[PDB]
């Protein structure tokens, strides 16, 4: 391949490259601390709720004509989302580094409420910046982060959107580093933030390795995940890449199709570029613009993937494939109606994907899907889509 | 050689505006009217669909030149238009990277030939490894273009050497007193002039600042007047308030 | 005490008492057979999420100025409350029994909403009856319990309430009980369920007993939970209740407070009567009907509470009090912003009273409150309050 | 020693009402009605808050007599209104447990006195083990109102011992073809009238029912007809259009 830089990277104006160098030799040292390492295990366990269970889904199985089907569980985790893992491991970072303040920015709100929850538990002023259009569609999201005691800075300036925000942030960070860590929610932005996210994710395929050999004595045949940024998938992925015999499969939000041309499809349609700090897969056009997305579930309606999955897309390690809107709209209905398990829109286009090649795999083959989250948070959007019964 | 004639010339002043923001034709009228007004050296946005190291102002004007649909093409007709109009002011490409990573060292060539003279990514940095080369810089040298570099106080002695190694024309300075002995030091350092980048949109500041920098640059007032009323008589008039003397 | 009757009974019409008779002696039979034990581990822990972590919250203590501070985080089981464990114990209970189908009647859905998501999970034909009235108010459970494969029958008959409800989810017990069986979602109701419930609910203490023992190696010295019809605290305390060092304490939803007669204070100002088949302490006026009750929390309002809980008011054993609405929501939001757990309305009575007492206990003394759920089906209430903050 | 003389004539009819349902003095007016419309025994409802064990209507009903204040007291009102017209026909009251449970020996005395001659409680049957006792169904005998049991096809036998210790006056009976000698065999263990429990509300279906019952129950007819129009002159004609003959 042709590349006239790495993926990843450090593509930073000169007001960030000395809070980024800091971070990462801070990190260096910190990720091999015993006893941050042990605090950060203690939290998993008696806050969040670590180790999330391995179910296997037989009725969900038998209706889609599938094989031996388990779902990792982190809908169970606390805040019903992955993200916590690292909103409390870069929380727990700040605290250690000696930080007394964190910053993020949200468009949703899901990582804002991730980041805010962390602040709360670990006793850190957490400053959320939204950018005010989004904030009008979010109260909700809105009003819990106030309740967790984090102040939402409604963004006014230019268009008010999650650019904005971002330029918030940022700015905030420039300034206030030596006290304030950053919180980045996925394995996007600028090294170390995709090591370090990654590193906190990991603990997922850590615990899946020994469920998976306690129920059935071998790896899994194929893991799939669900890809927004990457942060959920790279780490339900890590610790069986170097396993040739175990499948990798990411799933995007696919929107309409690519032929609609509205999708979150990075690796169908998109290419490298440079783009908040890092290069990997990018919806841009002719002039690197980069594109509007699409996609039903809004944690996946992003332009960028995180570099570490770039790297396995070239190299043919991992399949990058996609989901539509309702296919995964699909999905959803069919394991909540088997299992009584609601899973988030998100992790709906994992399940999507299995869904489809399910009559195709040989019966003793052994499938887990990341099921990233729960998707109460999704009903009341899905209430109105008025969809009758799914096969 | 564009650049380092000028500042022969003490005391510049640098005018930002946004290439297509109100169209081609506008972006042209609005520049001969900053070089009427006394503005010595323009700097060119190429408008990113994504600039978060930019203030909000001149956020919302890269919307507005990309929804006017300035492409890569259009940007030359920008600077062909200007240099139509005068060949002497030197000429800043202001952009983020993606845009000219996306293209080809043709392209640049074709922004030499257009009129451009120096470029400045505000994105990417000169490479950290004193060995590591910048695929970009280097295209840059080898088409006559001069990159348009930043540096800070804390900027590493690793980066003084290789900034060192790729900067040509002058370099912007991102200041925290007696900054006059701060410049001085980084001035010789590079044997360069050295700008203070900070946005300066009246008189008073930016005969301040002209005391230790080698230049000043209106960034944001140019842009919010065109908002304002985008006649522009209104910019020429704005530059002369602005710039002293 | 002067009773007619001890605190329980089946106090039934004549055709249920063929049913209650066969569930009775089919239980005796199932509560200790193994395969049925085992079954039930592996399913709350594979499916549910148990064991639950028991997580140390100290901001919150510090914020309330109180001694050792523990929450048994029944919200992080899945579907968020610990209705589950029930619902999963009698599902799989009918299964075992041969029953084809479940039958339930739900007020604000909670129940209804746990009995279905156990029947998807086991493959259980699955039936809630709902009054009307209810089904207009709750149409995002009713929506969640449809998703979930259940069958919700709104009941257009009489009144359109819950009382009517219960009417016809009994006479269709009464017609399918040979392969229906009837959920019942608290420890109430005739013999046996009573018995049925806390037994499904006694590995909550199971649990809080090893892990407790594990983080500090002693039994507690207080036990706080929230009553709405008994069940999360009677598991709570089941095996704590021979130590007679450990204090047992019982939240009644307290409302406007005893004197506006607006609460659901049973202990306060009730007395025992006969209602719903069993005879416990009971909110009634001088004729003996049933009085209307009112609490912030829908899971407490109620006006019947379990006969074992009876029992322990008259014997001395625990301590039932109240807290009223305005003393729920301030615990609500002490603990969101001083650990970043959102608890339900219902279990914010449990830690209301821990607020109230927490400064006059001894620093060195040992609190645990059993978190019954999270409260994120609450904030659309909490927010409508438009409260200020709270300390 | 009433009710046993009543069914000494053959096929009677049972008519319900809700006490209090419509006020005191509406529910005498429609006892009186029933009465002069051939109803040979009064079965009169004490309303309660939570009667999950009778139909929609009938809670509707109960619903509506609280809601107009019946009490403990005005039941003994209604009682005595309907004594001062007739003294021959025997009234039921039928009740569930807790209203009667919160009162005392003396009121039941006080419900005899008032005119009550049996008392059928739907939620409270007789105990299980041949032993224990029933405190409220002893306390019935005690002061002579006749406790009004309820059986079924699969009553255990331990019931049917029990049952028989306490029931007087009449049994009813909910049954499931040769149901003739389903009643007689019943019939013939108690030596007591068995009356099938089931809602007639047409002449067809109460003559089917008498051909092995000794009496037929309208319990939801009566209570409706006062939805449609409560003038009592239309229950006394909805009683004769009933009751067979
Ligand atoms: O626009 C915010 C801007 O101000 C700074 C300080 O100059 O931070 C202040 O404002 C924040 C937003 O409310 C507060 O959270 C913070 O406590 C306050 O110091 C910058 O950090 C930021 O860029
Ligand atoms: O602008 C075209 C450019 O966009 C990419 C994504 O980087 O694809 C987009 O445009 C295509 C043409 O409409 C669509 O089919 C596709 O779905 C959409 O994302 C590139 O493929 C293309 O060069
Ligand atoms: O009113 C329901 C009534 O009908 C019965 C059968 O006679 O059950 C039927 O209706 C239920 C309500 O929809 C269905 O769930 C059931 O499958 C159907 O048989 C009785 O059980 C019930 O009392
Ligand atoms: O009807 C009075 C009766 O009700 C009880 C509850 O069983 O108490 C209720 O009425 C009281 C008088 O208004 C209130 O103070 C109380 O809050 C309310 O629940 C009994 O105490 C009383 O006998």
């Amino acid at each position: 391949f042709k590349h006239k830089h790495p993926f990843g990277g450090a593509f930073l104006p000169e007001e960030l490259l000395a809070p980024i160098q800091n971070l990462k030799a801070e990190w260096e040292i910190l990720k091999t601390q015993q006893s941050f390492l042990s605090e950060l295990d203690c939290i998993l366990k008696n806050y969040a709720g670590r180790q999330t269970p391995l179910t296997e889904v037989k009725n969900f199985a038998r209706a889609i004509d599938g094989p031996r089907v388990f779902l990792k569980r982190e809908d169970l985790l606390h805040t019903g989302a992955h993200k916590l893992n690292n909103a409390l491991g870069q929380c727990l970072l700040a605290k250690y580094l000696g930080k007394t303040r964190v910053v993020a920015e949200t468009g949703a709100g899901q990582h804002g409420v991730a980041t805010a929850t962390a602040c709360a538990y670990l006793g850190l002023d957490c400053v959320v910046y939204m950018g005010a259009k989004d904030v009008e569609r979010q109260k909700p999201n809105v009003e819990k982060m106030r309740f967790l005691g984090a102040e939402v800075v409604s963004v006014t300036k230019g268009s008010c959107g999650l650019k904005d925000a971002v330029n918030q942030a940022l700015q905030d960070w420039a300034t206030t580093h030596s006290f304030t860590h950053y919180c980045l929610g996925s394995a996007l932005g600028p090294l170390p933030y995709p090591d370090i996210v990654r590193f906190f994710q990991s603990v997922i395929s850590a615990e899946v390795k020994e469920q998976i050999h306690a129920v059935a004595g071998r790896d899994p045949d194929i893991l799939i995940a669900c890809i927004g940024g990457g942060s959920n998938a790279i780490g339900f992925f890590h610790h069986f890449i170097p396993n040739p015999k175990v499948q990798l499969i990411g799933v995007e939000g696919g929107g309409l199709g690519i032929s609609s041309g509205k999708h979150a499809a990075r690796f169908a349609t998109g290419r490298p570029g440079v783009f908040h700090g890092f290069y990997s897969y990018l919806l841009q056009d002719d002039d690197g613009q980069v594109l509007q997305t699409h996609s039903i579930s809004a944690g996946l309606d992003y332009p960028s993937v995180g570099p570490d999955h770039a790297e396995m897309h070239e190299s043919g390690r991992a399949f990058y494939t996609l989901a539509t809107d309702e296919e995964a709209l699909r999905a959803f209905f069919l394991l909540t109606r088997n299992e009584g398990i609601i899973p988030a829109l998100e992790s709906s286009h994992a399940l999507a994907h299995l869904v489809s090649i399910a009559p195709s795999l040989p019966k003793e083959q052994i499938v887990i899907v990341n099921l990233s989250g729960r998707g109460d948070k999704d009903l009341p959007q899905i209430i109105r889509r008025n969809r009758g019964i799914y096969e | 050689s564009k650049l380092t004639q000028v500042f022969k010339q003490t005391k510049l002043c640098i005018g930002y505006l946004t290439a297509g923001d109100g169209g081609t034709s506008y972006t042209i009228e609005a520049a001969k009217a900053l070089i009427q007004g006394g503005v010595d050296i323009l700097e060119l946005g190429f408008p990113f669909s994504d600039p978060v190291a930019d203030n909000p102002e001149i956020q919302v004007s890269h919307d507005r030149a990309l929804a006017e649909n300035l492409t890569s093409e259009t940007l030359l007709e920008i600077v062909e238009g200007i240099r139509a109009f005068n060949q002497e002011v030197p000429l800043i490409l202001y952009s983020y990277y993606n845009p000219l990573l996306q293209r080809d060292l043709d392209y640049l060539r074709r922004l030499k030939d257009a009129g451009i003279n120096g470029v400045c990514v505000i994105d990417l940095p000169a490479p950290l490894s004193h060995g590591e080369k910048s695929p970009f810089f280097e295209d840059l040298l080898a088409v006559g273009l001069d990159p348009i570099l930043l540096i800070s106080a804390g900027t590493t002695p690793e980066r003084m050497s290789l900034i060192q190694e790729y900067a040509r024309g002058f370099l912007y300075y991102i200041p925290c007193v007696g900054i006059k002995e701060e410049f001085r030091k980084v001035r010789e350092h590079f044997d360069l002039p050295i700008v203070d980048r900070r946005d300066i949109c009246d008189k008073k500041e930016a005969a301040h600042v002209l005391n230790y920098s080698d230049g000043f640059i209106v960034k944001t007032a140019f842009v919010h007047q065109t908002t304002m009323d985008s006649s522009v008589e209104t910019l020429t008039a704005l530059a002369q308030t602005v710039i002293p003397g």
